[PDB]
């Protein structure tokens, strides 16, 4: 996460904005690529099989 | 303006030429060091 | 505020531990008990006097 | 408290957000105060163009591109401090210019990884990289050459 908010801003203010985010992740169980891979396959739909 | 002074010269070597890496840590300030932290172990690959 | 652990950088919860507050990391064992006071002002821009147009 | 292993501030360079309570520098001004207010030898990373002003010695060939790994070893070229704050690197009948590169933060070792064996190696620990520089050729000057 460090280098996601170096990647968004140092900025006080982008950091306050981009807070919000950091906490919803934190919520869920997201931590690593194959968790977030999978989570994004479970939103992902075929074309019509 | 003129080179009035810092007359640097430049060498070149060529003995670690193929034994230099360059390893940046993106997430860990240049204030904090791991000369105090033991390593065990590095894999690497030719 | 936003802090992160030097470990492995992601962000550090509060939580009540066994013997003070603490900030910890919900992916690793590291954490960070609380010495002082420790404050984060974000200063709101207030509401001004607004005039009487007219 | 361990003092060497605080929570760290967002801003890398404002980390000592407890305490037990910078300006854009410029290459000839850091040359400077690297021999004259100090003496100690300091670990620099600069980045060169692709193509340096020379042929590579018996390689083979064609106008190919010229590295440092087709250059020899001895004296190469200078460095020179004009006055104004400019910063220029004679590396032949051509002069680069030397800027100041992008103010790097987060830490930087250069080590040697030397693989003296099939089976075992060695990683020796060089320095620390805290400045990086960035050599360009003078387009102006070429151009107005020929
Ligand atoms: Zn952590």
């Amino acid at each position: 996460d460090q280098e996601i908010v170096q990647m968004i801003g140092t900025e006080e203010h982008v950091m306050a904005a981009f807070g919000p985010s950091l906490e919803e992740c934190q919520k869920a169980q997201i931590f690593t690529q194959m968790q977030a891979l999978k989570y994004i396959g479970n939103k992902v739909r075929r074309q019509r099989m | 303006d003129d080179p009035v002074v810092q007359e640097i010269d430049v060498y070149l070597a060529k003995s670690l030429a193929e034994k230099l890496y360059l390893f940046q840590y993106p997430v860990r300030p240049a204030s904090m060091t791991y000369d105090d932290i033991p390593h065990l172990s590095a894999k690497i690959k030719p | 505020m936003l802090l992160f652990c030097p470990g492995c950088g992601n962000g550090l919860i509060v939580e009540e531990g066994q013997r003070c507050h603490r900030f910890a990391c919900n992916t690793c064992p590291y954490v960070h008990n609380i010495t002082r006071k420790v404050t984060n002002r974000k200063y709101p821009k207030l509401k001004e006097v607004d005039d009487v147009l007219g | 408290i361990i003092n060497i292993k605080k929570e760290k501030r967002e801003t890398d360079e404002e980390t000592k957000q407890i305490l037990r309570m910078l300006p854009k520098d410029v290459s000839v001004a850091e040359l400077l105060r690297e021999l004259s207010l100090t003496k100690e030898e300091e670990l620099l990373f600069l980045q060169l163009p692709d193509t340096l002003p020379g042929q590579p010695p018996t390689q083979d060939i064609a106008e190919n591109a010229c590295t440092l790994a087709d250059l020899t070893e001895g004296q190469v070229g200078k460095l020179l401090i004009r006055k104004s704050g400019r910063v220029q690197l004679l590396l032949g009948k051509v002069t680069l210019d030397v800027t100041m590169g992008t103010a790097c933060s987060f830490l930087q070792e250069l080590v040697s990884v030397g693989l003296g064996d099939s089976r075992t190696g060695e990683m020796t620990v060089l320095g620390h990289v805290k400045h990086k520089l960035v050599c360009s050729p003078d387009f102006e000057s070429l151009l107005d050459h020929k």
